[PDB]
């Protein structure tokens, strides 16, 4: 089965040891999308800060 | 060239669609223009024995049928008897067949007929579905190869219900010597109707560009465009109802009301599955899922972003004002 | 001699009608609604306004009063506040679709029937062909294309006609400008001089409403040539030369849910404040008495239709669950339409007739309020020659003159730099009642939102309470007893059947939805 | 086993933490894909859209 092989690819020492250096570090790519939800939610509120900044060089 | 219209799982909105019908009207449409009503059921004078003598001919081949419109979907609950559309002393569905095979042209007006519409929604009780589709899947009732007598597949002429001219300018092409002029998609709708989407000639569209949202119903679609708060389906929906108004009055858009995708065959988008009724479902509170036709979610958002800092101050207030 | 017609057309939707004829006249009548789309069964587990979408599409030519009760559903089940100018577009917007209906159904439904072969020995019976002969007659050509123009005024306040979804929960998603509302009144009065006033009265609308006595409208027919040649006056005329006011009497008990509520009186909408707010007065009228509507009082049974169940169900614990038309059958079940019964006092559950006809009766009941419909007409006009078909059809026709005036007063009354939407709060749970006077009827939605999800969606539309099967007491629906003792003249073309079902301006699709 | 030690890391508090944020923000995750996809797939419209407009500034 080919999930079987995935599974497979698990066991490798080497694929194990680079999963592991990811869950290591997951708390840093979990906030980097955090900030990135964040920067999206917050996209408008960026967009009228461009907006006012450029309407202030347009005056 | 004469039409039967048959209604199956129909609620007559097509119908009474097409009695609105201007330039021509339905009336001037019937009688002027060589099209010999045999029957309808919301307009036929024959009932019973006579109306089902006037069905058996045109089945049979007794009797040319020229067109065979139908209108509601092919009902084939319960266990594909299609016993929960019984109509002159057969299921629906068995005249159907008859009569989509005797016919030169088969036009489904309305969804329902075109791809199953409202009734096909889950869980689908009656069955139903298109003639030539289910939704989006090709086949339908009577097989991706179905093909009328002039070689046709099934016209689908969408909506929910279709604009009369929809209807009523196909009815006219066909009888004025331009059918040659008909051309279909490949949902096989006409290509003069469905070439445009709902928003060509929206009212918003300008605020679409600027992406100027409605933020709310009565008094707040005076301004803004109803695809970021109230998921207008608008950019994803072939139609001309912004070119071809309705009751040639007006538009859902214009109006203030989202358009609901009704032309396109996943009509009712999302299965009106709770969440998804007057809303835009977004990613991360920004992003709609769906961008318009033909855009990406990148290009989309990227011009977006720089259209909102674009936005002339008009394109932020109100514009359809007492 | 067991009869047995299908289709029964221009009832838009699937009808057949079995009727036992004895001595040529009808002895018994089962109506048979015989398709089905399940609605209710497709809105459960859908978004709680799914129902402004689909309840629209249970009728092409009422989806605009089912938007109506059902946007109102929502109002009551989240207790919303609507905002006048809402009120006033709902009320133009339902009485526009019912003031279309009223001259398409007459001409392009039930009028052709009146060129029937049974009536050619009629001394009236050339000018019904020349008048209502389909598609050709001079009076049905201008009736069926002048049809359109208040759904016209529908599609300037929503979008379109049919189909918009515009009515929701807290007011209307529109926000009509000037020139709309311009628009709309000159559509509206364009309409009535050239269909209500010029073709079918031959007078004004006031003249019309001044016709409180069933004397008064004879008195009327006869007035001047203009009245007497009117659509109106030729189809009294002709009823009366024919006999269409000898049969078709039906039960004699009708229910209004009312509709068109006065602005100031049901801004927070609620079931129980909503019968004082109507304009166009509920009322139940049984064993000539008057009863207040309630909407509690309502029970489907499904004895004899296809569906599973044992009970009348009051709507808000409703259940549609479809039973194979072969097995129902088996068990004695003949139709798709629910038997919707009203438990009247010292009656029972009885079948109650819905229709124009009802509301005049329901205008009809003493204590109106000054917003309300106070119309004895049709009281007078029920004790001096009682219903038939002809005069199911001059409530329906009564009704033009009479909503055209509240429309163009509500046009009047819209202030347009006022709100049309207060945004509601979409509640996760909430029990809703909506109900209207579509053309044909009492239109009732009960909407039971739980889970933010539609939890039960039960609508009773006004033909499936007058074509609905007989009960669980073998008691006929209200069509069904107005074809008893119906005349057959012909078997082969048995028209009065039709007459007497479109005299109810039946509606099969909304029968079943 | 390395397989065993993957799923020991997925019980750690910190890494599950981590693991269910990026669960919470993986709809933004999958519609940038899906962006990243629809751009690829437009790749040759967008060149073509280059093309246009380069050979604007041509002329
Ligand atoms: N009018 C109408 Fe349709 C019916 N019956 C609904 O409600
Ligand atoms: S208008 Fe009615 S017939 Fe079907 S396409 Fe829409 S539900
Ligand atoms: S431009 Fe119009 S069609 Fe919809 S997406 Fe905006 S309201
Ligand atoms: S819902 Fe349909 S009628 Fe036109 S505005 Fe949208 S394609
Ligand atoms: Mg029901
Ligand atoms: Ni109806």
């Amino acid at each position: 089965s080919p999930v079987d092989g995935i599974r497979r690819r698990l066991d490798d020492p080497q694929v194990a040891e680079a999963l592991n250096s990811l869950l290591d570090h997951a708390d840093l790519l979990a906030v980097l999308v955090k900030g990135l939800d964040g920067f999206v939610r917050r996209g408008d509120d960026i967009a009228n800060n461009l907006t006012s900044a450029i309407g202030e060089l347009k005056a | 060239a004469s039409v039967l219209w048959f209604q199956g799982g129909a609620c007559s909105g097509n119908t009474m669609s097409f009695l609105n019908a201007d330039e021509p009207n339905v009336v001037d449409l019937i009688v002027d223009f060589g099209l010999d009503l045999l029957w309808h059921p919301s307009l036929g004078l024959e009932l019973g024995n006579n109306a089902q003598k006037v069905f058996w001919d045109c089945a049979k081949g007794e009797r040319p049928l020229d067109i065979f419109v139908f209108e509601g979907t092919v009902i084939e609950a319960p266990n594909g008897t299609g016993q929960m559309d019984m109509f002159a002393g057969r299921p629906m569905k068995d005249w159907v067949t008859d009569l989509a095979g005797a016919a030169q042209i088969v036009v489904a007006i309305g969804d329902c007929a075109c791809f199953g519409g409202i009734p096909a929604m889950e869980p689908n009780p009656s069955g139903s579905t298109g003639l030539q589709f289910h939704k989006r899947e090709k086949g339908g009732f009577l097989g991706p190869d179905f093909r009328s007598k002039m070689g046709l597949p099934v016209i689908n002429v969408p909506g929910c219900p279709a604009h009369p001219d929809w209807i009523t300018q196909i009815l006219v092409a066909l009888a004025t010597g331009r059918a040659g002029d008909i051309t279909l998609d490949d949902l096989h709708r006409p290509e003069t109707f469905f070439k445009t989407f709902t928003q060509t000639g929206c009212t918003r569209v300008q605020f679409f560009e600027y992406k100027q949202s409605t933020l709310s119903f009565g008094e707040g679609t005076r301004t803004g465009c109803l695809f970021y708060e109230f998921g207008c389906r608008g950019p994803m929906t072939h139609s001309p109802c912004n070119r071809i108004l309705w009751n040639r009055q007006s538009s859902k858009t214009r109006a203030g009301m989202p358009c609901l995708g009704c032309t396109e065959p996943e009509f009712p988008h999302f299965d009106l599955a709770p969440g998804t009724v007057f809303k835009t479902q977004k990613v991360s509170g920004m992003i709609p899922k769906e961008v318009p036709e033909g855009t990406d979610h990148l290009t989309y958002m990227g011009l977006a972003a720089a259209a909102r800092i674009a936005a002339p101050q008009w394109s932020k207030e109100d514009m359809f004002v007492v | 001699l067991d009869l047995f017609v299908s289709p029964l057309g221009r009832v838009e939707g699937d009808l057949d009608v079995r009727v036992t004829i004895n001595d040529g006249v009808v002895t018994s009548a089962w109506t048979e609604a015989a398709m089905f789309r399940g609605f209710e069964i497709i809105l459960r587990g859908k978004d709680p306004q799914a129902g402004l979408i689909v309840c629209p599409r249970i009728c092409g030519i009422c989806g605009g009063s089912h938007l109506y009760k059902s946007a109102y559903a929502l109002d009551t089940a989240w207790r919303t506040h609507m905002p006048p100018n809402a009120t006033l577009i709902r009320n133009i917007c339902q009485a526009c679709e019912t003031l279309q209906s009223i001259p398409r159904y007459f001409y392009a439904l039930f009028a052709i029937d009146l060129t029937n072969k049974n009536y050619a020995k009629s001394k009236l019976y050339d000018e019904a062909v020349r008048r209502f002969a389909p598609y050709v007659g001079t009076s049905y050509q201008p009736g069926v294309v002048l049809s359109a123009k208040p759904v016209e005024v529908y599609a300037i306040f929503g979008g379109q006609w049919p189909x918009s979804s515009f009515m929701v929960p807290g007011g209307v998603m529109s926000a009509p400008t000037l020139s709309d509302v311009t628009r709309a009144i000159a559509i509206l009065e364009h309409w009535n001089d050239n269909w209500l006033e010029k073709q079918w009265l031959g007078c004004s609308v006031d003249r019309w409403l001044e016709n409180k006595t069933w004397n008064d409208v004879l008195a009327w027919v006869d007035e001047n040539e203009s009245q007497y040649n009117s659509d109106c006056g030729f189809f009294i005329r002709y009823c009366l030369d024919v006999g269409l006011d000898k049969y078709g009497q039906g039960v004699g008990n009708y229910l209004a849910t009312g509709t068109y509520f006065e602005p100031s009186l049901y801004e927070n909408p609620t079931i129980e404040g909503r019968n004082a707010a109507l304009i166009g007065r509920s009322g139940v009228f049984a064993d000539g008495r008057y009863f207040e509507f309630d909407q509690a009082n309502v029970t489907e049974d499904v004895t004899h239709s296809f569906y599973e169940g044992n009970r009348p169900l009051h709507p808000f614990e409703g259940e549609t669950i479809p039973v194979n038309p072969e097995d129902g059958r088996r068990q004695g079940k003949y139709s798709w339409a629910k038997s919707p019964r009203y438990a009247v006092p010292g009656l029972g559950n009885v079948p109650l007739e819905t229709g124009p006809l009802a509301r005049r009766m329901a205008a009809s009941a003493p204590d109106a309020e000054t917003h309300q419909d106070d119309d004895p007409l049709f009281a007078d006009i029920y004790n001096a020659i009682g219903p038939s078909v002809m005069v199911r059809q001059l409530a329906r026709m009564h009704e033009g003159p009479k909503y055209y005036k509240w429309v163009r007063q509500w046009l009047d009354d819209l202030e347009l730099k006022e709100s049309f939407y207060t945004k509601p709060v979409e509640y996760a749970e909430g029990k809703g009642f909506g109900s209207t006077e579509a053309a044909r009827g009492a239109l009732s939605d009960w909407i039971v939102i739980e889970d933010s999800k539609i939890k039960n969606y039960q609508v009773v539309t006004p033909t499936a309470w007058n074509i609905g099967p007989r009960d669980a007491s073998e008691v006929l629906g209200p069509i069904e007893q107005a074809l008893v003792g119906s005349p057959i003249v012909d078997a082969e073309d048995p028209v009065e059947l039709g007459h007497v079902a479109r005299s109810f301006d039946s509606c099969l699709v909304c029968t079943v939805h």
